[PDB]
């Protein structure tokens, strides 16, 4: 007996279903690491990453939500990204869009 | 002795200690605030001895055993966190697990 | 992308099919719907979803809730269900998803600038119980019902004065505008209950315009048919609800004459079972009728070793009976019975009582209402398995017939349901947050009204809010002009309309209570059954349908001496 | 029908002729009269007197009281009566018979709906002591003096500042306004005295108009012959009274220059005997004199053989001496005298000195200002044996003498006692009820202005009130706005007339002071005695008409170690 | 007549070339100047100085001052010298020679009979200090706070929210509007931070208006260059501070891109070494440019054997990280790093690191800030010896320049130099006594608004306040309305001009800010070096034009173990 | 611990019977408030150890004698009573006449 213990079903869950999805060669050409959110507009992230950043406009990283991507310095890694939804209108980061699409 | 509140509420956890030491030493099994209140004090003593802090979040772990608490108290506690003052002053200690 | 159901389940608390265990005991609740979109959780923390342009939008304060309590499991008469819940000017504004919607998909509860984040993410979030049995003996009874979960308080009194010692009755319009002026220092919501007492109604009609919201009958200042019929003949006038303690001497009548007295009029039978008072030994069968709300006290829940002994020696020191004279062991043998305890259970299980109330300081422990709730519950499954209405392989139902008890049926049976009582759209957010292994005996988070009013704190000086002592200490919500805000002092129609908030100067938000006639057993939530009951006036042996009703003493309780230093 | 007088006394409490030992003292009380009707005595609970129709009537609130203390033995200046104690709209009622005209007789006392209930049988119930002599050094001296049954304090002070450890001064319109704004947050009635050491009548007129009822005249300051005329002149203007501190010194003249400079002006001498300051040796014989108002300070009450050890070591932490210097030790030996201290005692017991207060943290202790007039009481029985006025086999006027000295007596001096001071029709139902074993020392209930403010209390989680723990809590009376309608900022006439209340916006209820100049030495409530005293200047013995005053040190106490924990 | 030096000190305190060493520290301070004329020195008590007609004068209130600090060891950023100071209406009216002008010469300070006195004579007096990381966690943070002489907290929060346990922000409208009315209860001053993270101006406006005096911009909420911009555009406008935690992730840029977003603006860095948060591991560059006004937070004050243990398993509870994750333990290796604790220690020294502050309850202890500035100075001194700017053989410029970090300079950086943060004429009267042996440590009594708010208190019923238990008990300067005369609620322009305070009926005396957009690092008092600061990205390695900045951890400091009972 | 203030109050009973236990132990004659915090601390510890109601009504009258307390202390004290946590919860337990 563990007070308040959780009986869990086994199994999986599938996460962000039925979204459009790309994948992206990032490689990081700072000095110092870099380490990217579940939901950031992967666009705009830190400019020492280098991709294709056309091909991410209006994508986030196909991750468990609340989770995170490091890049250490020098590091090359293939990301899955996901389509944002909702709306589309992407406001913050670097400033680069403040508006729909 | 000039008490500051903090000092008055760690005289609170030292006399919760107490009840706990009583009832360990007439061989009773600990439940969940007694537990706490007995390894809390024990690295308040540390403490105040000069240990430092790494050497009480290992010893902290040695204090009670499951055989000595009731049933799930150990899962109750993930971790116990007290602070007190050190002889390079307030510093944190952390006991992860501290019941096996 | 994928993610284990273990892995899913500590980072956003249980889904749909899992089960959690409530504290020690053996009740299981599986969680039955959730309202989110898989990947799209709000969390908040650092590199988390809460966050400029994702998880959090750029809308005014208009358009976007004050708090969002993330990954909430609710436990409510409605449903056990995974869900975010947002709050707007201190009451609740939506049950659903939360987030942003310039990104996410299906946000019906907007996160912005102007929100505060409540992480709740493996915890259960009830309503705030409410117990209609306080006699106001002291104002620390509060606080310790506030940390026990209850957010609403319905009783009367004057301080520890031998009247209250008794009833819960606060004697006239001077004591009544006292205690309305000391309400607004409690962090807890209030309503007062009159003297009832009397053969006269403008001597009621004055304590009703005074403040009251109810009338308590007591037999203390005598439970005759004469003063009854006039405390329901001034409630039907001025929709205000009848709390009554009969007769136990049988001085005036036995129980078929106090129903009579009663009419089929609507009335809140306290402590229905009879230790607590009442016509000796049959009060228990006024459960069977329609127009009456029937509550527990709460020492005689659940049925335990010790229950006789504590109960025998409790009314020799209340009363001063002394065990050397016949005529009082004979008096004990009346209003404390082991048949009537046994079956009080058992009748709460069937939904034949509808609340659970504490009888504070006077045969009734004010921080035990909901932690006696959850023993019953438990020992019911462990003697009778399954309810008939129970479906899967969880005890679901059983958990919604028992938090209906303390939360959805007093608020109901007092006319606040409008108010308070459930986690519903528009009512007052009062809200209780629990860690599933203390659910129901130390609770993580009290919000009364939109603002954390008390929670578990450790060492003030401390670089976290975490190193012990831990202890509950008052928060924001309970501080001067904050508390006024966040909390309820509940009239009647009448002292509302002739300016009693203006005259004393109240400075607690108002509400006024209404339907108090109209309510009936039939309306009682998962707790409307209307028995065949009998009690022998020989043996005190209660039966439903000729037959027997009883259950067996515990020896152990869960919720007992893991969690408590004494 | 008939019962024994045996157990009549253990169901209503004593009545005619019975006698009682307060505390663990040799002084007994004799109930003088009983204002029931035997058989007709009220009583509340389960099947008793106060019900509807019964001892309870169908009047409306109007027509009837709010509280009712039944069977209650009051002890006061008046007399040692058993009656039932009436109070409506926060002010006693009548002393009399309570019940219901409809069908008992002689009732003085109507019972309604309206009608809370005290059961007093068994116990003693006194007026609300008055301490005259506060240093505000902290707020936490109000609950201390509140619990000891202390409802009034008078005095002066900021805070633990120089000035305040040292003297009841509220210097100045600043502060004065500080002080009263403070004051309603306090749960006792409260006056403020000014700073009267100065020789400009300006800056004293200025003081009284910004809200003090007095001035204190205080050798640190300097007691001079200017600034006492000065400060009486302003008092004989404005209605206020006037304590003295006398110079210790003999700087500025000896003690009947300090009586030249008072010419026979009303004044209030502050510890009289001197130990607490004044004129060395002689300040004593003040008490002679017609226009002086005598009080003691309470560390030389009684005489006992740790008095003299901790009064020269006392001396030695205040006013840093040192018992190196010999010019320090002959200066101790100055204001600390056994003769003085000895006779003070008998002084009091023959009716020479009129009041006791604390002097309260600056040579004064403020929860024993009861507790030590009650020892003195005791060692003076002991000592001296039967007071030349006492009547029967009780000690009932020397009770009467006693009490005097803290409730009608500082009452008077101060222009209070129309609203305070005794258990008379039309006063503050500010109350004290005791239990005999604990008479003068823990109190069962402290009331103010008709709400319980304190009480001790029990395990507030209990199903009754009585469990451990019992400590003293604040009730429903000590919060918030309940508060404020339950105790009284006293003012100066010119404060109210010049809209002070309003200005400062004080919550609480406002009473004026008036009389303040008038009182002389006859008008003390039996203790009105001008003896013919001479101090002798080389031996500092005192004598009344060339007779020796002495009484003898006691080596334990009753009111002491039986009861106090530490 | 004369009198030895080391006589005169024991009686007066120390003058001119006299030293006190502070506390059980290496630090020394010398006295500069004394104010006085020997031989006329303000002294109370039974004989002294201020008596009518001597020190004390004839004036009318609206002449002379409430309060004297008499013979007071004055330490300020300005000074360190032996003065009287003067209090009038809550205010500082004079630093100087009290007395009165009638028969003393030099008198700029006139005492008459509407004054209180503070002997200060061997105590040091300070400005109240003035913490400006405050996380609202609970209210209990407010008298931990002024008991270790903080007087004034700036932060934000809602209570124990997960929001607020990361972040100093109190967001919107509604939650701003309630502290604000919760404020009034607290016996400190406050202003409130609201959630500067959005990429919409409207947003942040309507915080401002609402009663905020600063915007945090928190990597929690998204530490982004667009709502780093947006921030900063309104607080230009509105005339607020904008305080910054930094995107330590790296996310949204480097350093050199957050630095380029603020363009030149005037910002606040909170815990810019970095372990607090912010861009790793450089954060601690931001020291360099003109328009920043960089705090440390104090967890990491000084550099001792113990801060790394407890830094690297503080991340791993507070982020839950645990070392099982390599790259949870590289992210460990990132905020906490031994090069940049060992370097903040020196930039505080040599005066690049302006500001200390607590980061209450989220990485940071709230009754801690003065104590750790202490300790920081003392190791400093240990290690490094004189500064380049001190004179004389004594710390004066050292202790000078670290007062500055918790008085003047958080009050320049937040807009409130006007209102507190010195001791000037004109500013409030919150000031702090200390003993020498306790500096630092343990006040003597904590002024507020000119009333003592909080002071060690001994026994309540004890004949004087020094016997045993001595703790720390709220005084008359924290009860009521004289709390709300003696506290400030600070407010934006926009708040104040719009009637906020009419509107939440606030209670508390209201400051406006004003000039957070003209203050830069060269208005920093003794604290306005710009370095040319180098951070190796590899080694992490701290270079101030070339050269290694390190120092070494302590084993045992003073103000721990001698004082404090845990 | 997440101590409720119904056991932070019983820890102000818990400290007063150390209090009294200390000065038994020296041979001095008890007070009224040292016998009632004696008595009801050991109830407290015997509804730990799981002794029954009924058990601690007769156990409680066997704690302190006459001899053992000073003059007029037994009449002072008619009755005590204590609540505590037993295995099946709070109980009130009222012990007549503790001192004979
Ligand atoms: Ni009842
Ligand atoms: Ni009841
Ligand atoms: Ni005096
Ligand atoms: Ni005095
Ligand atoms: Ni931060
Ligand atoms: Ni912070």
């Amino acid at each position: 007996m563990i007070p308040g213990e959780y009986h869990v079903k086994p199994g999986q869950i599938a996460l962000n279903t039925g979204r459009a999805t790309c994948r992206v060669v990032v490689e990081n050409h700072g000095d110092r690491p870099i380490q990217v959110g579940s939901h950031y507009h992967f666009a705009e992230v830190n400019p020492a990453l280098k991709f294709d950043r056309q091909q991410a406009a209006g994508y986030r990283l196909n991750i468990p939500a609340g989770t995170a991507v490091r890049f250490e310095p020098g590091q090359k890694r293939e990301v899955e990204l996901v389509a944002f939804a909702g709306h589309r209108a992407v406001f913050g980061f670097r400033g680069e869009v403040m508006g729909p699409l | 002795m000039e008490l500051t509140p903090r000092e008055k509420d760690k005289l609170l956890l030292f006399t919760a200690a107490l009840v706990a030491e009583r009832r360990l030493a007439r061989g009773l099994k600990l439940n969940y605030p007694e537990s706490v209140a007995l390894i809390s004090a024990f690295i308040m003593e540390g403490a105040r001895d000069g240990k430092s802090v790494a050497s009480l979040m290992e010893e902290g772990r040695h204090v009670l055993t499951r055989e000595q608490v009731m049933e799930g108290v150990p899962e109750m506690i993930p971790d116990i966190q007290v602070e007190a003052t050190f002889p390079d002053g307030s510093k944190l200690v952390t006991v992860h697990n501290p019941i096996i | 992308s994928n993610i284990s159901r273990q892995a899913y389940a500590d980072m956003f608390g249980p889904t749909v099919g899992d089960k959690v265990r409530l504290a020690d005991t053996e009740l299981w609740i599986e969680v039955e719907d959730d309202l989110t979109t898989y990947g799209e959780e709000v969390k908040f923390g650092g590199g988390k979803v809460i966050r400029d342009g994702m998880g959090q939008g750029q809308m005014l304060a208009a358009d976007c809730v004050d708090l969002v309590l993330t990954n909430a499991l609710i436990v409510d008469h409605w449903g056990i269900v995974k869900a975010d819940i947002g709050v707007k000017d201190g009451r609740i504004f939506a049950i659903g998803k939360a987030g942003n919607p310039d990104i996410q998909p299906n946000v019906t509860i907007p996160i912005g600038a102007a929100t505060e984040v409540i992480a709740a993410e493996g915890k259960i979030v009830t309503a705030g119980g409410i117990d209609t049995h306080i006699h106001w003996i002291c104002p620390q009874q509060a606080e310790e019902a506030l940390v026990s979960g209850v957010t609403t308080m319905v009783g009367g009194g004057t301080g520890p004065a031998a009247g209250t010692h008794a009833t819960t009755c606060t004697p006239g319009p001077w004591y009544i505008s006292r205690m309305l002026q000391a309400a607004d220092s409690l962090p807890v919501n209030i309503g007062l209950l009159g003297k009832g007492n009397v053969s006269q109604p403008d001597a009621l009609r004055e304590q009703v315009a005074a403040g009251v919201i109810g009338l308590k009958i007591h037999e203390d200042w005598g439970a005759t048919p004469a003063a009854i019929d006039c405390a329901l003949t001034v409630a039907d006038e001025m929709d205000i609800q009848v709390a009554l303690h009969s007769d136990t001497l049988n001085e005036s009548g036995f129980v078929e004459d106090t129903l009579a007295a009663i009419g089929g009029r609507t009335i809140h039978t306290f402590h229905t079972e009879g230790a607590g008072g009442g016509h000796a030994p049959d009060i228990i069968t006024a459960c069977a009728h329609p127009n009456i709300l029937p509550s527990s006290t709460n020492p005689t829940l659940p049925y335990t070793l010790n229950t006789i002994d504590e109960h025998l020696d409790m009314l020799m020191v209340c009363h001063h009976l002394d065990p050397d004279i016949a005529e009082d062991v004979a008096f004990a043998e009346s209003r404390i019975r082991r048949e009537t305890i046994a079956a009080e259970d058992v009748l709460h299980d069937l939904g034949a009582f509808s609340l659970t109330s504490s009888d504070s300081q006077a045969m009734g422990r004010v921080g035990e209402v909901i932690l006696r709730t959850w023993q019953v519950a438990h020992r019911m499954k462990v003697q009778r398995g399954a309810l008939a209405e129970e479906t899967g392989d969880n005890d679901n139902f059983r958990v919604k017939r028992y938090i209906a008890k303390y939360t959805i049926n007093p608020a109901l049976t007092h006319g606040i349901a409008h108010e308070v009582g459930s986690i519903e759209v528009g009512k007052l957010a009062d809200l209780v947050v629990w860690s599933p292994a203390f659910f129901g005996v130390k609770p993580a988070t009290v919000i009364k009204g939109g603002m954390i009013a008390i929670a578990p704190m450790g060492d003030i000086n401390a670089s976290i809010p975490t190193p012990q002592p831990v202890h509950y200490r008052p928060m924001f919500g309970a501080l001067g002009s904050a508390r006024h805000h966040c909390r309820l002092t509940f009239l009647s129609q009448a002292a509302a309309a002739n300016g009693v908030a203006e005259r004393l100067n109240l400075r607690s938000a108002i509400a006024v209570v209404k339907g108090c006639r109209t309510v009936q057993k039939a309306d009682m939530v998962h707790n409307s059954l209307q028995p065949n009951i009998t009690v022998d006036a020989q043996t005190y042996e209660v039966r439903v349908d000729g037959e027997l009703i009883t259950s067996e003493p515990a020896d152990v309780l869960p919720m007992a001496q893991r969690y408590f230093l004494f």
